RNA sequence: AAUCCGGUUAAUAUUCCGGAACCAGAAGGUGGAAUCAACACGGCAACGUAAAUGAAGUUGGAGACGUCGGCGGGAGCCCUGGGAAGAGUUCUCUUUUCUUUUUAACAAACCACACCCUGAAAUCGGUUUAUCCGGAGCUAGGGUAUGGUGUUUGGAA
């Protein structure tokens, strides 16, 4: 003070974020500026990155392969860990590309 | 209204093509996750083998085992069929919550497996348990 | 030839008995290439960091034959 | 309209005689004209070889046994009518 | 720079296929290449099959089973629409013969 | 000719769908009452539609003309292989 | 079925030398995968995944195919703007004239006419150089497949 922002027994609500799909996983960046929200149902916009300082939401992925199960932030670097159904993909966000892909050998992560 | 919970149908698209399924519950209105007229079905992935007067109870039971599957299928990919299969054990056990919950998906699959065991052993829906030759 | 992007993979393949020799190649851009001659493939690891370079070089097993540029 | 009389047989120039080019003109127009498919209704039937008429319509792809230059001949149509008459009286 | 055939076969034929390369020694050279592979055709409609590469016949033997097949009935033999027509036609004609059996048994 | 007239009145008064997939939806939902199938329709498609109709207790009429004639009888400038009549309105084609 | 580059002799090289691969066959071994719900899961689907038993029999595909015409893509070549090394020219003129500026097989990752999904189209639209296409589902939207003589890296400086 993509996804739209909107600004009760002590209901001190600050900023409601509405997304097209039911979000399944939530993750926080170390600096508290980025929120990662993932939904497995959607595809094109399965995961959304929300910048609180800019008060905006965006989809950092042009084309997503596989349904996204969960997401988290790297604890030493801005890399985003995307746990899809079968793979785990490492994405570098500052340069917007794919670093590594982990072959879990798992039918469902 | 030819697709109702308890109607036998055929799948023509996907991995389980040519398999006979029973409509567990119809979502003709559609859903946010499936924006079409889909319906959850339970089918027979591996049909039981034919049995004879001979062979011991061990071999007959070994050949009578059935492997089921559960799947959300589009109406356009389902082929409706006049035969109907109903049992109270398979009413309302499946839902969207079951598909999201994988342990419930496996539990429902095992329940469908068992239910097909008593049904096959009792000799009901012999056509449904007979594989279709195409 | 095969490219290895993981240092511990390079050590593991070096530990494997099929490893025969190793080459350290120092390029003009201060990037080192650790190459490992196996029975079937020349496994190459491109280390752009100096400090990771020599800790890896001392990490290599003493029995393995390591050779200068 | 570029040619007045020869039409498709303008590719033959001045050769082979006017009458022979005339007879070829009737047959070549029949041989190359597109025909309505009796199975899919599309105007997609074309001649692959003399007597073979194949439809390029998507999903139909039917191949036909027919006349050399036209899909159906008068003799075939006349006898199909008689054969239908004979089977009905039998 | 002009090039020569690397083999003793003159006469560019369907098996004497060549390609121009620049070698690390700054030489223009031919590389002799094989004929292109073929995606398997469908058994009913004859169209190429979807999900399978274009290899030479002996070259298919080096792929794993899933790379040469599609996880469906007749996968790697028939197209999806061909399989669907097989399924519907089988079921409908079986229904027809059941009805005719009912009609003629009485 | 009378069937053509009833069809023409139906498309001005009642409700309909023109085409294979719209036909299947109406048969599936059970809202379809009568089913027009062109003479030149694929034999597999006709039998599948007839099976659909007898599941959903809908009447079937095998239009004598081909899909071009059926489209012309519909008054539209494309050939139509199959249509479904949900309501005839002023027309009495259902009976 | 499957081999590339550089080097080497007085005379041999895809054959020798150095380096780097590849094919077929064979045996068991190691690691992983399936299996007491015997012979794996996911995707509405096209189909995907590192695996994922299949005898006799039958069937299908590939191998495997004319000729001509333009169109589009790639590679090499040609051409070209700067930089850098030498060399030619220089009464005069010419920030120039010329030469050298290279990257193989192989290995990995990456990459959109057919097909699928929703949706139902006439005030008919889409569209090629070339008029074909659509209620047998156009346009549009989102997907799947095909995938190097392409890009990025290893080879490899």
């Amino acid at each position: 003070t993509s996804a739209i922002w909107r600004r009760l027994h002590g209901g001190i609500v600050h900023a409601t974020v509405s997304t097209p799909s039911s979000i399944k996983s939530l993750s926080w960046h170390r600096r508290g500026d980025y929120l990662a929200t993932s939904s497995p149902t959607s595809s094109s916009q399965a995961v959304l990155i929300h910048q609180l300082s800019r008060g905006a939401s965006q989809s950092p992925f042009s084309k997503s392969k596989g349904s996204v199960q969960a997401v988290t932030f790297h604890p030493t670097m801005p890399y985003l860990l995307v746990a899809t159904q079968r793979y785990v993909r490492i994405y570098n966000l500052v340069k917007q590309e794919l670093v590594k892909t982990l072959l879990t050998g798992v039918k469902w992560v | 209204k030819i697709l109702k919970p308890g109607k036998v149908a055929l799948i023509t698209r996907g991995r389980f093509a040519g398999k006979k399924v029973v409509i567990l519950q119809a979502i003709d209105q559609g859903s946010k996750s499936h924006p079409f007229g889909h319906a959850v079905v339970a089918g027979v992935e591996r049909y039981p083998l034919k049995v004879t007067k001979s062979m011991g109870a061990k071999r007959i039971a070994r050949r009578s085992r059935v492997k089921p599957f559960i799947k959300v299928v589009n109406y356009n990919h389902l082929m409706p069929t006049r035969y109907a299969l109903e049992l109270d054990n398979l009413k309302g056990l499946i839902t969207a919550d079951t598909f999201k919950e994988p342990t419930q998906r496996s539990a429902a699959r095992k329940t469908v497996k068992k239910t097909f065991e008593e049904k096959y052993q009792s000799g009901k829906s012999a056509w449904f348990f007979t594989p279709l030759r195409f | 030839p095969r490219q290895i992007s993981d240092i511990k993979q390079f050590l593991e393949i070096a530990r494997r008995k099929d490893a025969t020799s190793a080459r350290i190649k120092k390029n003009t851009n201060k990037d080192v290439k650790f190459k490992l001659r196996c029975s079937k493939y020349l496994y190459t690891l491109v280390v752009a960091d100096a400090k990771k370079a020599e800790k890896l070089r001392q990490s290599l097993p003493p029995d393995l034959t390591v050779t200068e540029v | 309209k570029r040619t007045k009389k020869v039409g498709v047989t303008g590719k033959y120039g001045v050769r082979y005689g006017a009458s022979l080019r005339r007879d070829v003109r009737k047959i070549e127009v029949q041989q190359h004209s597109r025909y309505q498919c009796p199975f899919c209704g599309r105007n997609t039937v074309k001649r692959t070889a003399a007597g073979i008429w194949c439809c390029n319509g998507k999903g139909c792809k039917k191949v036909l046994a027919g006349g050399a230059w036209t899909v159906t001949t008068a003799a075939a149509t006349s006898a199909r009518s008689t054969i239908r008459r004979l089977r009905e009286m039998v | 720079q002009r090039v020569t055939y690397r083999r003793r076969l003159a006469y560019n034929t369907r098996s004497n296929r060549t390609r121009i390369i620049k070698t690390p020694g700054n030489n223009i050279r031919y590389l002799h290449i094989k004929k292109l592979g073929t995606i398997p055709r469908c058994g009913d409609t004859g169209v190429p099959l979807q999900g399978i590469p274009a290899l030479r016949p002996r070259e298919f033997a080096r792929l794993s089973h899933n790379k040469k097949t599609v996880q469906r009935a007749y996968g790697g033999c028939l197209s999806a629409n061909a399989v669907k027509d097989r399924i519907v036609r089988a079921f409908l004609i079986e229904e027809q013969k059941i009805v005719k059996q009912k009609l003629k048994q009485l | 000719d009378t069937i053509n007239s009833k069809l023409a009145l139906t498309m001005k008064s009642g409700k309909y769908v023109l085409g294979y997939k719209s036909t299947l939806k109406t048969l599936r939902s059970g809202k379809a009452k009568l089913i027009l199938i062109a003479a030149n329709a694929p034999p597999l498609r006709k039998s599948e539609l007839e099976y659909y109709a007898m599941l959903s207790r809908c009447s079937v009429h095998h239009y004598s003309g081909n899909n071009i004639d059926l489209g012309t009888a519909c008054g539209k400038l494309f050939r139509v292989g199959v249509l479904a009549v949900i309501d005839a309105g002023d027309s009495d084609i259902l009976a």
